[PDB]
């Protein structure tokens, strides 16, 4: 059934699974009209496929081409996004398919687990982990290779960069979602918390900056006084 | 006009006859139903004043046979059974009714009720989803499973329904998931309809009897096949116009017929506000959608 702080250890062990988020699929500016009335204009968009066990990303760019002539967009987008990964996994070796896909919003349930009638042992699972991947766009190098996309594409990339070789599964992931709750909560303070010493540098091939052990507890440290302060300015405490 | 003697009365019970019914004691002088009429099926069910678990019944139409009740006191309930003797039969009932041992199917002549419950319900077909071959009746009670049941345990005492499963491969064309999902015109008309019911009237027949087993033995798994038919109907944005008018009325008369007091237990609130509020068919079910809202206000 879900997933949640009970079973929280299941995620890293060894049975393949795959995180889904869809909150970055559709995306829209709001604006004006001439007329005044308010209109929506589609900006590419992905879908965010997560190995949380070795941090294997599989993105999916939804390019704003998918949407045109469509009806009932917000609808249509839970449907593409189940479409994507059934194409994914049908596209994996047998060897390397899920044996649980998690989605991190109920409502991707019945479109997944409709297109995968076909994968009668991969259990569709639902979490109540208050998950920050929506913070993904915030991310640079995930928000260009989106925003520059002019056709549907996959890119690959690995979350963690080369985390795993000095840390566990379980603390990567721990990582990970500090920093993507820490850019949810305050974009502006998390990147200059990320980036303020020049010296330290973000490889070609990596997400994030080459941070020593010892740096990434400072950092760590920063991100958590930023969480625990904007929840101070937010509710007045 | 026909009917079904009992040879006696052992032990008291509640009979039904279709939706009249009636006590009797322990040994009263009972001996049967006379005046039912012909040409439809009818149903005679039993709850035992000692023990009001496990309703059962049979389903019979008098055109096939002449039928009886029998107590059996080894396996502790009334039986159907056939008399081939015709001619033993015909003198039973005539010596049961000079004594005026029997209750006469108190049909009012206004009134078609049963009809109207019946309509599209057939013998053959009853003995297709209650299989038991060597009787021309078919025993239903209220503990006996469905074969999706099953699949979710003895398969000769199942109700042999016809599965209907929104998430299956049956119900979902590949490259359509969404579209077939959504509205599920497919699945009715071509997966249903044309290819295993192959005409409505088969297909209304099965949604009138899982009703009736479910009114009248609290059957969950009827209850389950009664509302998964509606709601495929319900679901579907492509229904032919008479299949539409023609459900009307078969719900109207099933919720004008259902206890008031069973309504908690027989109608499930998800399925019935999607149907007559939300789905494709809204607003094409207005008689139900109007006894409804007027009877059972609470559940909607
Ligand atoms: C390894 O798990 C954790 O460090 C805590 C999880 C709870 C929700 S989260 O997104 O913060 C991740």
């Amino acid at each position: 059934g879900a997933m949640n702080s009970s079973n929280y250890a299941e995620l890293f062990n060894n049975d393949i699974k795959l995180f889904v988020d869809d909150t970055n699929v559709y995306r829209v500016t709001v604006h004006k009209t001439f007329e005044g009335n308010v209109a929506t204009k589609a900006i590419n968009g992905c879908i965010f496929t997560l190995n949380p066990k070795t941090g294997h990303l599989f993105l999916k760019i939804i390019h704003t081409s998918v949407w045109a002539g469509q009806k009932r967009l917000s609808q249509l987008a839970k449907w593409k996004t189940a479409e994507e990964v059934s194409a994914l996994v049908r596209s994996l070796p047998k060897e390397e398919q899920p044996k649980q896909i998690i989605v991190t919003r109920k409502a991707m349930l019945d479109p997944l687990e409709v297109h995968m009638l076909d994968f009668p042992n991969i259990a569709i699972r639902p979490t109540e982990l208050r998950l920050p991947f929506s913070a993904a766009m915030s991310i640079d190098k995930l928000s260009d290779v989106v925003m520059k996309a002019t056709e549907p594409q996959m890119v690959l990339f690995n979350i963690y960069d080369d985390w795993l070789d000095r840390i566990s599964s379980y603390t990567a992931f721990s990582r990970l979602t500090l920093l993507l709750r820490a850019l949810k909560t305050n974009e502006e303070s998390a990147k200059m918390i990320l980036l303020s010493d020049p010296t330290i540098t973000i490889k070609s091939y990596h997400l994030w900056p080459s941070f020593t052990d010892e740096q990434w507890i400072t950092i760590e440290s920063q991100m958590r006084d930023l969480i625990l302060t904007e929840y101070g300015r937010k509710y007045n405490v | 006009m026909n009917t079904v003697p009992f040879t006696s009365a052992p032990i008291e019970v509640t009979i039904g006859i279709d939706q009249y019914s009636f006590n009797v004691k322990e040994n009263q002088p009972f001996h049967g139903i006379k005046d039912i009429p012909i040409g439809h099926v009818h149903v005679i069910h039993f709850q035992h004043a000692d023990n009001s678990s496990m309703r059962y019944g049979y389903w019979f139409d008098c055109r096939m046979g002449n039928f009886y009740i029998q107590y059996d006191p080894k396996d502790g309930l009334y039986k159907m059974m056939e008399e081939r003797d015709g001619a033993k039969f015909e003198n039973i009932v005539h010596n049961f009714k000079e004594r005026q041992m029997m209750v006469s199917y108190p049909k009012i002549d206004e009134d078609d009720t049963w009809y109207n419950l019946t309509e599209f319900v057939q013998m053959d077909k009853i003995r297709k989803i209650v299989r038991k071959d060597e009787n021309q009746f078919s025993y239903v009670d209220s503990s006996m499973t469905t074969v999706q049941e099953n699949e979710l345990s003895d398969p000769a005492h199942s109700l042999n329904y016809t599965v209907i499963n929104f998430k299956s491969r049956e119900a979902i064309r590949p490259g359509h998931e969404m579209e077939d999902f959504l509205d599920k015109s497919y699945y009715l008309n071509t997966v249903m309809l044309q290819g295993i019911f192959k005409n409505s009237s088969n297909y209304f027949g099965e949604l009138q009897f899982a009703f009736l087993n479910a009114m009248f033995f609290g059957n969950y798994g009827s209850s389950l096949q009664w509302h998964a038919m509606i709601e495929l109907i319900c679901s579907s944005a492509t229904v032919p116009k008479h299949m539409l008018d023609k459900l009307d009325e078969i719900l109207y008369y099933q919720i004008k017929t259902l206890p008031e007091q069973y309504s908690d237990i027989l109608l499930n609130e998800r399925v019935w506000n999607i149907c007559l509020y939300s789905s494709f068919q809204k607003n094409s079910l207005h008689n139900t959608e109007k006894i409804m809202e007027n009877k059972y206000p609470e559940l909607l």
